[PDB]
């Protein structure tokens, strides 16, 4: 979609407002998957 | 990811190799600086910041154009 | 001094203490007060001014907050770079990188639980200290202390050691990649050759031009279509070897 | 539920918070990881009155 | 019985600095030690009131928790990097295999087949049986994207759908 | 083995493939001792429950005109592998 026309890359610390817009949500919850279904945990790292 | 399934399509088809796209390899370095609480922004010619994402049209364009 | 004198001032343990410090950073004050102490004269302590003015007015110049060294927020990556994938046997496999967020996920939600049951301020200040490590575990891990490991006593990687090293997602990872149409095999010598020429086992450039192969299967008629002309390919019938 | 520091920032040789707050490593050490107590602010005018 | 609690710390804080010693060698791994005599504070102190050996009970009843609720969860081993070999693997019992380029550019090809059906049939009722089998449209819908009385679409519906069913014949294809 | 869509089958029965190809398999979709296999060849047949957002557009319209079966699954026969 898109050719690089990328005139340069800058790099600087990241505040709470810009990981906050990054995310699209919060990982409440220590569980994975289910072992049983193998379908991700709701609020997991792989809600 | 389009550039491989393009090239074969090319070749199968006999036409001209297309122009490479953007590898998968600085998207992943960049979610990864990123995650280490650095803010890496790719920038354009003008000072603005470019995003990178793919158009889902396209598949379902093709897609839905070869039935009829 | 807060049993006396406590209402006089504020004082304070662990990153919060660290991040009003910076709340009531003065940066341009300490700035042209270290460029005055550096400009003064020569010596050990302009050196440390001007070691510290390279940092402070990094910060001045930049637009960068300090805040942003400290974190209220920790980033997740998303799962695919960090997957996990069930072995035969019924066992699973994760990246480290999900031990160490769930690592630092678990500490924190025991820090809530014990901010909200009202604890000693012992035990929440050892959480708060768990959760500080634990999240330098996340960044860097064994920068600071012994590194967290996995089982058998192995230290588990960090987000900063996907960057590093010879192994890392920079060397390995960027400048350079495995490639499709490509193959390998043991060399012989071709004494036959010409300069310009090198000898291809069959079945290698059937599978390294199979595109093309098929292509020019399907112009003539050996094929009806894409599809069978890569059933033939596959199956090495034996139309494919004058085109190839 | 409590801020963290950035140990790129920390440990990192110099030291990037010790230089900006002119703190010893050691000592910023001993605040981040809860060995000693810092203090925040002071009130001048209270303590003076 | 605030005092108590106050008790509490004393009697218990020097205590639980030797109580380590204790749930590093049950867990082996020394992070978990912490965790481990940190969820015995929070288990002792909220049930403190309630009533050194006792916060040991605690601490191995805590444990042994952790060790049922282990029994639960998938069973997990940490890696340094996933394997292509794994992945593969994994890739064999998995709804959807690993494509190559090969296959989303054929797969995006024209049938040949299909789509020659699809075009005998006029184009009414190819665009019925299209939004209604392709799609997956509901009826109605379908009588209001063209708009037609419910009527024609249903009609449209079965007798394409007779059409198609008389064009091919394929248990496969 | 148990997937997230149910569980996996070994069996003769491989949909989109000819008799022809499945000769050398028993009645239960395993490789008979003796048969000689080449490369590509199916040594045991197996079948992997797949999800109807997973079928082709086609192959959705002969679902849904012919009223087939409610299971869909894909291929995951164990093949020989390339030079054996």
């Amino acid at each position: 979609l898109d050719v690089n026309f990328f005139d340069e890359l800058r790099i600087g610390l990241a505040t709470a407002e810009d990981i906050r817009q990054w995310s699209y949500g919060e990982v409440k919850k220590p569980e994975t998957i289910n072992y049983r279904t193998l379908k991700p945990e709701k609020d997991g790292l792989f809600c | 990811t389009v550039g491989r399934v393009k090239v074969y399509e090319a070749i199968v088809k006999g036409e001209n190799i297309p122009e490479p796209g953007i590898p998968e390899s600085f998207k992943v370095l960049l979610k990864e600086l990123q995650s280490l609480c650095l803010n890496v922004e790719v920038l354009s010619s003008d000072g603005a910041a470019i995003e990178l994402r793919e158009g889902e049209d396209e598949d379902l364009e093709r897609a839905a154009a070869n039935l009829g | 001094l807060v049993d006396r004198y406590g209402e006089y001032f504020t004082g304070a343990m662990g990153a919060e203490s660290i991040q009003k410090l910076i709340e009531n950073f003065d940066i341009d004050a300490e700035a042209e007060s270290l460029r005055d102490v550096i400009r003064n004269g020569k010596g050990q302590k302009k050196l440390r001014a001007l070691k510290r003015l390279k940092v402070v007015a990094a910060f001045q110049q930049s637009g960068n907050s300090p805040m942003g060294m400290v974190l209220d927020a920790v980033p997740v990556i998303p799962p695919e770079l960090r997957p996990m994938v069930q072995l035969d046997g019924g066992r699973f496999a994760t990246s480290d990188l999900n031990d160490l967020y769930r690592r630092v996920i678990n500490r924190n939600n025991r820090l809530k639980r014990l901010i909200d049951l009202g604890a000693p301020e012992i035990i929440v200040n050892n959480e708060k200290r768990m959760l500080q490590e634990s999240v330098d575990a996340l960044f860097d891990n064994g920068r600071r202390g012994r590194p967290v490991t996995g089982p058998g006593n192995r230290p588990l990687k960090s987000l900063s050691d996907l960057l590093k090293g010879k192994q890392g997602r920079f060397r390995q990872n960027l400048l350079g990649k495995r490639v499709d149409y490509s193959g390998r095999s043991v060399i012989v010598v071709g004494p036959q050759l010409k300069l310009h020429q090198c000898g291809l086992p069959k079945l290698m450039a059937l599978e390294l031009f199979k595109p093309f192969v098929m292509k020019r299967l399907v112009d003539l008629n050996h094929a009806q279509n894409i599809k069978s002309a890569k059933r033939m390919v596959e199956r090495q019938r034996p139309q494919v070897w004058d085109v190839l | 539920a409590a801020p963290v520091t950035h140990i790129w920032y920390f440990k990192g040789v110099p030291s990037r918070l010790g230089y900006l707050l002119d703190l010893a490593p050691k000592d910023l050490e001993k605040i981040i990881y809860f060995a000693a107590y810092v203090i925040t602010s002071v009130d001048e005018e209270m303590r003076h009155n | 019985d605030e005092e108590l609690t106050a008790r509490f710390e004393r009697d218990a804080i020097p205590l639980l600095d030797q109580l380590y010693g204790g749930a590093l060698r049950m867990t082996r791994n020394p992070a978990d030690a912490e965790d481990l005599l940190q969820e015995t504070m929070v288990k002792a102190y909220a049930g403190f009131r309630s009533f050194k050996a006792w916060l040991y009970r605690i601490l191995t009843n805590t444990y042994i928790n952790s060790y049922r609720k282990k029994q639960r969860q998938p069973a997990e081993y940490p890696t340094e990097q996933i394997t292509d070999w794994q992945l593969a693997s994994n890739a064999e019992h998995s709804s959807t295999g690993l494509r190559s380029a090969e296959v989303e550019a054929l797969e995006a090809l024209p049938d040949t087949e299909i789509k020659e059906a699809l075009q005998a049939l006029p184009e009414e009722f190819r665009m019925a049986v299209y939004y209604a089998d392709v799609e997956g449209f509901p009826y109605k819908e379908i009588a209001e994207i063209m708009d037609t009385p419910i009527g024609t679409v249903m009609s449209r519906l079965h007798r394409g759908r007779r059409q198609l069913r008389g064009l091919l014949a394929d248990v496969a294809r | 083995r148990d997937t997230k869509l149910g569980a996996e089958e070994i069996t003769r029965d491989i949909p989109n493939i000819s008799d022809e190809v499945l000769a050398d398999l028993d009645e239960r979709g395993i490789v008979r001792i003796g048969a000689e296999v080449r490369d590509g060849d199916i040594l045991v047949g197996k079948v992997t429950p797949k999800g109807e957002t997973e079928l082709t557009p086609e192959e959705r319209l002969l679902r849904a005109i012919f009223g087939e079966k409610a299971r869909e699954v894909r291929d995951t026969s164990l093949k020989v592998p390339h030079g054996e």
